[PDB]
DNA sequence: GTCCCTGTTCGGGCGCCC
DNA sequence: GGGGGGCGCCCGAACAGGGACTGT
């Protein structure tokens, strides 16, 4: 039937008007699909025949459902969507099985024909005019929420929430995970009393016009829910079938990364760096891309991972939340969250590269941050951490990074590869290290530049560069000095730019040149990098400025 | 009957996404809100209201009392638009939370939709629950304004009787300054609180707030590196103090020398360094506070629980430069310390200029947003932006 | 002023759910 | 085959903002 719930007042964006769009042509199979649906809906007052007093129209179609026996009537409302007001979406995320607590009794219910059970605002109904092509063609409008309209999900989700409020306040200790029209219902009653509470919920929903067909009323484990199978003590993801082509387009790559991402929530060790690099630049989905040797190999490892059997467990709040992170290389991380060892709640990965230049301690801090926020969403609290980084390492980094950085409660885990700082600038100038004054100049017109140094022991070198920039020459000069210096070196630069990068101790960079520089910094015993104001006559910055300036500036 | 209020012309309402909340904070928010709903102060709304403002909750001090906090910064920036110089000079100032007062006033019906907010659920068990205000919401800049007339009538008697007590209001806050011994003061405040109970953050001491001067090293031996570091620091300071000179000191760096070579200071450079030492201790010239401009606060991590900051409205025109010391311990938490620092600074700013600064925070955006509400204790919230500070400026302000 | 470099946001694909 | 909202993931196109540069 149709809920006696009050409609939600909607309106078009100011100065706009309803869609006028030709019904495009449909399959025979689909026209009879539609007609059967529309004669039934019309009978039930869910749609109304309209006349010529309705200028509007919007194309309709249908697709088979997951049942493959039933059709879903859809409406391409993309134009009405454009001209409809904004809603605030009330769905803030996706519930996750790992966040469920053990319940003695469980039920899963799906509301039947959910949207069509919720009234649409009368004032707005006319913009939903459509036409079934066929005897001639029939013109209807919607009295209930239509599928393809942008207001329908929020309005349904909000209505469902009003409807369950009273049952929730009366039954505070029945837990009801409410996702669209899908209900997970859990309790700590004996199955006898539980079944009775379910009936009371079902009657409650039926009083507000929402039916719950026995066909989608799961009573025994394992429950199918949100893409999982919930067993009484463990949960599982429904099988993830990877594609298997030999040519790969941008589109089926994007499709493979997605299934992998989805997979990583419970499959430890999933990696997709090498695969998503492929997607760079490529201008269209149809475009084909050849698997790099590394991507090739990565896809294999993932395939082996997916072959194993795996599961998660439910949340026990009387216990601690533990997050364990593992370094994976390439700016790739994996984590398993658990309470009791070797019984994961869930897993995940972190690979986001943010920054032209970064290092592993930064990246680890980003991983911890993401994991924390995710734990707060799922369990409502921060987890305790097990990280592959020595307390001394983190300490060093923290007392020398000029930024506020912090990790919650953690404890070290000898499982390699450990995270570390790969070199360390000196805080004092070095005795018996040669002093390099470096500098660069670039001509903005010609793009020609020079980079070079001058040392206190009387060496000088100038390298000429083409198609370059000021920043680039400053970086080139520092590199040059690292190349021609010993295991210990003092470098004086006038470039804040260059100084800011190196001082943050990167071990990876987008920049070829910065990477070469990093390679050198790791080989050294001691580096000390100092700054002076440029063009302020400070020798021997002065000396090297003259060198690289000549014929450039 | 309500005061009609409108947004600034050509400006729409706030549309800011609610962030994830801890279970503790959510349970508190749901408890507080169902009660506020019982009292008519808020109403459930639907999703046809397109506006949103984030909300969370702070457990003040040692108590078991949560206070709801609505991040109204966006709305305040979009709402339509003298200060007691003596307040900064009292030996004690107490900060009273007079938020509840605002619930006594209805809120213009056509404005209510802009005060929408949404309560999240743990693990998304339910869609968010949306609400709307029917009274003057705390945190909104319109609240103290509209309640101004009524607020004056309340204090008027207490002021007459205590003309040496300065009472100042900012948003949900009442600053009360006295030169009383700390005993008669606290008795005075409790008097004023009795006086407020009748008609429906301690303790400050602005008389010991500190200016942090730029300072120059003192040494017996100077190396090339020392002098280089000095010359660069003075170069920069000479943008704040035109009087700074560098010629003689820079003379010692003629040639191209080892960083660790010792360089004896000439007589000239010796003197020009002494002069500079004093030029640094003077009022910076031509610094006029302009109420129409925002206060910019800038903070640098100095390490070891040491944080420096400056407040200016235009570059090198510092209205105040200060320091903030904390525990040099093991359980140091930078983010906590940093949010305690922004709260001290905002506080000084309200007390000195009656305004909130805009902060340039030396923290990663994501790091900050993950944790700052775990350490927040104010009823207001300053604007801010994030900034990877040049590690140069870190050196300029060091002590 | 201009050019360079870096960081943010935001929109567009795909994954998953109903 | 064509629709919607949510969250996730990646990418690159706009921007914003600060430092360095020019100059008969
Ligand atoms: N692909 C989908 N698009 C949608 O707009 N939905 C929306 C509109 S109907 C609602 C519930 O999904 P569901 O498969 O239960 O559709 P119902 O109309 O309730 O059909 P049933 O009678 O439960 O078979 O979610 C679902 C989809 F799978
Ligand atoms: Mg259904």
């Amino acid at each position: 039937p149709i809920s006696p719930i009050e409609t939600v007042p909607v309106k078009l964006k100011p100065g706009m008007d309803g869609p006028k769009v030709k019904q495009w042509p449909l399959t025979e199979e689909k026209i009879k699909a539609l007609v059967e649906i529309c004669t039934e809906m019309e009978k039930e007052g869910k749609i109304s025949k309209i006349g010529p007093e309705n200028p509007y129209n919007t194309p309709v179609f249908a697709i088979k459902k997951k049942d493959s026996t039933k059709w879903r009537k859809l409406v391409d409302f993309r134009e009405l969507n454009k001209r409809t007001q904004d809603f605030w979406e009330v769905q803030l995320g996706i519930p996750h099985p790992a966040g469920l607590k053990k319940k003695k009794s469980v039920t899963v219910l799906d509301v039947g024909d959910a949207y069509f059970s919720v009234p649409l605002d009368e004032d707005f109904r006319k913009y939903t005019a459509f036409t079934i092509p066929s005897t001639p063609g029939i013109r209807y409008q919607y009295n209930v929420l239509p599928q393809g309209w942008k207001g329908s999900p929020a309005i349904f989700q909000s209505s469902m929430t009003k409807i369950l409020e009273p049952f929730r306040k009366q039954n505070p200790d029945i837990v009801i995970y409410q996702y669209m029209d899908d209900l997970y219902v859990g309790s700590d009653l004996e199955i006898g009393q539980h079944r009775t509470k379910i009936e009371e919920l079902r009657q409650h929903l039926l009083r507000w016009g929402l039916t719950t067909p026995d066909k989608k009323h799961q009573k025994e484990p394992p429950f199918l829910w949100m893409g999982y199978e919930l067993h009484p003590d463990k949960w599982t993801v429904q099988p993830i079938v990877l594609p298997e082509k030999d040519s790969w387009t941008v589109n089926d790559i994007c499709k493979l990364v997605g299934k992998l991402n989805w997979a990583s929530q419970i499959y430890p060790g999933i990696k997709v760096r090498q695969l998503s690099k492929l997607l760079r630049g490529t201008k269209a989905l149809t475009e084909v891309i050849p698997l790099t040797e590394e991507a090739e190999l990565e896809l294999a490892e993932n395939r082996e991972i997916l072959k194993e059997p795996v599961h998660g467990v439910y949340y026990d709040p009387s216990k601690d939340l533990i997050a364990e992170i593992q370094k994976q290389g390439q700016g790739q991380w994996t984590y398993q969250i658990y309470q009791e060892p070797f019984k994961n709640l869930k897993t995940g990965k972190y690979a986001r590269m943010r920054g032209a230049h970064t290092n592993d301690v930064k990246q680890l801090t980003e991983a911890v941050q993401k994991i924390t926020t995710e734990s707060i969403v799922i369990w409502g609290k921060t987890p305790k951490f097990k990280l592959p980084i020595q307390k001394e390492t983190w300490e060093t980094w923290w007392t020398e990074y000029w930024q506020a950085t912090w990790i919650p409660e953690w404890e070290f885990v000898n499982t390699p590869p450990l995270v570390k700082l790969w070199y360390q600038l000196e805080k004092e100038p070095i005795v018996g290290a040669e002093t390099f004054y470096v500098d660069g100049a670039a001509n903005r017109e010609t793009k020609l530049g020079k980079a070079g140094y001058v040392t206190n022991r009387g060496r000088q070198k100038v390298v000429t560069l083409t198609d370059t920039t000021n920043q680039k020459t400053e970086l080139q000069a520092i590199y040059l000095a690292l190349q021609d210096s010993g295991l210990e070196v003092n470098i004086v630069t006038d470039s804040q730019y260059a100084l800011g990068i190196i001082q943050a101790q990167p071990d990876q960079s987008e920049s070829e040149l910065v990477n070469q520089i990093i390679e050198q910094l790791i080989k050294k015993e001691k580096v000390y990098l100092a700054w002076v104001p440029a063009h302020k006559g400070i020798g021997g910055n002065e000396q090297v400025d003259k060198l690289v300036s000549a014929g450039i500036r | 009957e309500t005061v009609p209020v409108k947004l600034k012309p050509g400006m729409d309402g706030p549309k800011v996404k609610q962030w994830p909340l801890t279970e503790e904070k959510i349970k508190a928010l749901v408890e507080i809100c169902t009660e506020m709903e019982k009292e008519g102060k808020i109403s459930k709304i639907g999703p046809e209201n397109p506006y949103n403002t984030p909300v969370f909750a702070i457990k003040k001090k040692d108590s078991t009392k949560w206070r709801k906090l609505v991040d109204f910064r966006e709305l305040n920036k979009r709402t339509q638009d003298p200060h007691p110089a003596g307040l900064k000079k009292k030996k004690s100032v107490t900060v009273l939370d007079v938020g509840d007062a605002y619930f006594s006033v209805p809120l213009d019906e056509d404005f209510r939709k802009y005060t929408a907010f949404t309560i999240p659920s743990i693990n998304n068990e339910t869609p968010g629950i949306r609400y709307q205000y029917n009274v003057l919401p705390q945190g909104w800049k319109g609240s103290p304004a509209i309640f101004q007339s009524s607020m004056t009538k309340i204090l008027e008697p207490f002021r007459k009787q205590n003309p040496d007590i300065v009472i100042y209001q900012y948003m949900d806050d009442l600053y009360v300054g006295s030169d009383l011994e700390i005993g008669q003061h606290r008795t005075k405040i409790e008097e004023l609180r009795q006086h407020l109970l009748r008609w429906g953050g301690y303790e400050l001491h602005p008389d010991k707030w500190t200016v942090q001067p730029i300072v120059l090293p003192e040494k017996d031996s100077w190396t090339v590196n020392d002098i280089q570091k000095l010359v660069g620091k003075l170069n920069w300071a000479s943008q704040i103090y035109p009087g700074i000179k560098v010629r003689q000191l820079s003379k010692l760096l003629r040639g191209t020398k080892a960083l660790t070579e010792v360089i004896p200071l000439t007589e000239e450079a010796e003197l020009e360094l002494a002069e500079n030492r004093e030029i640094l201790k003077e009022p910076v010239h031509g610094v006029y506070y302009d109420p129409s401009k925002d206060l910019i606060a800038e903070i640098q991590k100095q390490g070891q629980g040491q944080w420096t900051y400056q407040i200016y409205q235009e570059p090198f025109k510092n209205l105040k430069t200060g320091k903030y010391a904390r525990m040099r311990g093991a359980h140091t938490n930078d983010v906590k310390q940093l949010t305690e620092a922004v709260q001290k600074i905002t506080t000084e700013s309200i007390v000195i200029w009656g305004k909130t600064p805009k902060f340039k925070l030396p923290i990663q955006k994501e790091t900050w947003e993950t944790w700052w509400t775990e350490y927040w204790q104010a009823t207001w919230i300053p604007e801010w932006e994030f900034v990877n500070t040049p590690p140069l400026v870190k050196l300029w302000y060091q002590l």
